[PDB]
RNA sequence: AACUGUCUCUUAUCUUUAAUCAGUGAAAUUGACCUUUCAGUGAAGAGGCUGAAAUAUAAUAAUAAGACGAGAAGACCCUAUGGAGCUUA
RNA sequence: CACCAACUUCCUAAACUUAAAUUGGGUUAAUCUAUAACUUUAUAGAUGCAACACUGUUAGUAUGAGUAACAAGAAUUCCAAUUCUCCAGGCAUACGCGUAUAACAACUCGGAUAACCAUUGUUAGUUAAUCAGAAUAGGCAAUAAUCACACUAUAAAUCACCUAUAACUUCUCUGUUAACCCAACACCGGAAUGCCUAAAGGAAAGAUCCAAAAAGAUAAAAGGAAAAGAA
């Protein structure tokens, strides 16, 4: 087994110089098991991601689903610690910079049938990893436009390069 | 059933990343004013009916006792009284409930 | 017209009236919501039995079938139907309750009837007549 | 022979299934595949060759009539100046 | 009245002639020994010394697939709480099992999913003079039962007690729990006997929707094989 992941929270930067801008803070946190499909969580974790901290526990709270309930404790949890140890002042600024859902340790068993057949059973256990950053979520993307598509065209003709002459 | 071969993880990746099968996002969230709790729009605040309920059945234990068996279920009116109000000539020919807290700064 | 429920159609008026005898007797239910909507009905429609008249014959039919336990029937010509003799109608209050956390997510909602003694329920409260937009409809209705 | 929804000739309701939510979770299978249509070529024979044609990406939902469908050492019968075994007085 | 096109050919640098069993010759990865080297090498001597392929063997992890698949009567005043709706083989012993018993504490694993425990841990338990299990030698015996009487029958069906000898005052040991056993399972069936048929024993509904198609059941305007009778 490996927990890198809390590794990563345990790093320190060096000092700041006076001149130095204030760095961001990066939280890290997971759930190493959790009885849960690592695929079922990924789904949450993909919609959630940088989200801002107030966004998400809000969708948490009417999600249906038994992971979302688990998220929202160690969203929960995540969300205590900044504050705690990672000098986070305000708890509405944290936003949901990564979410990730990885494997777990499993348990083998047989599954009986009735009928003299048998089956594989398996106890499904994944990892959920999550890294938090101080601050208002990233703006969202916003589309090129025709005249940014346009622009980009020509520039490209332009930048052509004639091949294999003097 | 089974495909011939192997269904690649890259082929795999695309339905399951695919947007039909991704969670949707919910914006019907509201605040609830009287618990200071979440809500939906259109559902009711749980933490200000969790009261009425543990309330609603504190009533129906007193009036349980009051009966004192099953079956007696009066014909007659019935009204809740707590600590501090006493029953009036009004509540005369109804069934009186007793409550030793006092009146529910909600409950009027 | 009518929900597919129970078993059977019989299965369907045992279970409502399973659910109508637990509500006059606490006048405050909590169950599904498909189940209070295909009840509320009927309780209506037995408060107007109610209102008919303790004499009507009918009635008594229509409530010892309907309630199980007979110390009720005494109730419902003498408390339920002296209660809603002014009333017109709109005897019973349904709201939708959050879903049940039972891992079965079923639609819960509680139906209760009005002039209870009971505790007031939580209902929603419109937005009042002193907010900006309203003060602002209300010059165009003074104006008007 | 009658009888009846067996049918002429189907319809309706109830139950199961069905569809949605949540929890749990197999099996045969699997060279790799960025996995099209038409004509040709070929061993009855082409998603992958030749020449034409079509073609945003990703998904989602339905049906088994025909190709006298594809097939095996399935099924059936008969043969041998074939073998070998067996019985002998 | 030409051009294109092969390493055919020419040209600069080079080179010195075109299938496959079989046959001659030169190297080499790795490991160890002898003797050296000293960022991983040399000369000799050796070998369990190199695998995309033996119906090869072991382990890990995929695919099918989050697919097949699976589940608890209602309300409340609450899981050793009440009441309501509905179901109808129940209780003892034998055999077997062997603590699965009960209380408490857990909520991970086990229940073919949970709740709840039958799982996990701890502690307790099944009380017997009555229930159950754990001297000798001789002599001498015709006639079934069937309410045994009548009555017949064939299929043929009953130690004792006497005579002697010997002993000479006893209640311990063991079984006793349970929803239990044999079927790989909390199996669907297998499992001896007595009593009795609800006073005993139980719950078909994880939720929502009311798709189609499919399965079972009920109903049919007019008709009646396109009632149970004959050959
Ligand atoms: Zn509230």
């Amino acid at each position: 087994i490996s927990r890198k992941w809390e590794k990563k929270n345990k790093i320190v930067y060096p000092p700041q110089l006076p001149g130095e801008p204030r760095r961001p803070a990066e939280i890290y946190h997971c759930r190493r098991q959790i009885k849960y499909s690592k695929d079922k969580m990924w789904y949450l974790a993909k919609m959630i991601r940088g989200m801002s901290i107030d966004q998400a526990l809000a969708q948490l709270e009417f999600n249906d689903k038994k992971g979302a309930q688990i998220i929202k404790e160690v969203l929960l949890e995540a969300q205590d610690m900044a504050v705690r140890d990672h000098n986070v002042e305000f708890r509405s600024n944290l936003h949901i910079a990564e979410s990730t859902s990885g494997r777990g340790q499993c348990l083998k068993r047989i599954r009986y049938h009735g009928r003299g057949r048998f089956g594989i059973m398996e106890k499904v256990y994944c990892h959920y990893f999550v890294k938090l950053v101080e601050g208002p979520p990233p703006p969202p993307e916003v589309p090129k436009t025709a005249v940014d598509h346009a622009k980009d065209y020509i520039q490209q003709l332009r930048s052509r390069t004639i091949i294999h002459t003097l | 059933a089974a495909p011939k071969n192997r269904r690649t993880i890259e082929v795999n990746r695309c339905r399951r990343r695919n947007p039909q099968k991704l969670i949707k996002i919910k914006n019907n969230i509201d605040i609830c004013p009287e618990c200071g709790h979440l809500k939906q729009k259109h559902v009711l605040c749980g933490y200000c009916y969790e009261k009425v309920r543990q309330e609603t059945t504190k009533i129906r234990q007193q009036i349980g006792a009051q009966e004192g068996g099953p079956f007696r279920a009066p014909s007659v009116e019935t009204m809740v009284l707590y600590t501090g109000e006493k029953p009036s000539e009004k509540d005369q020919g109804k069934r009186i409930v007793e409550r030793n807290i006092k009146r529910p700064s909600w409950f009027t | 017209v009518y929900r597919r429920l129970g078993l059977g159609p019989e299965s369907r008026i045992h279970l409502l009236r399973n659910l109508l005898t637990g509500l006059v007797r606490h006048e405050r239910i909590e169950a599904t919501w498909a189940r209070a909507d295909e009840m509320r009905g009927y309780a209506e429609k037995l408060i107007d039995y109610g209102k008919l008249g303790d004499t009507n014959e009918r009635a008594m039919r229509m409530a010892d079938f309907w309630l199980t336990e007979k110390d009720l029937i005494p109730k419902l010509f003498k408390v339920l139907a002296p209660r809603f003799q002014g009333q017109n109608g709109n005897y019973t209050r349904m709201l939708q309750i959050p879903n049940r956390k039972e891992q079965d997510r079923a639609k819960m909602a509680v139906i209760e009837y009005k002039g209870n003694y009971l505790p007031p329920l939580p209902l929603p409260h419109r937005d009042s007549n002193l907010t900006l937009l309203n003060q602002l409809l209300l010059g165009l209705q003074q104006d008007l």
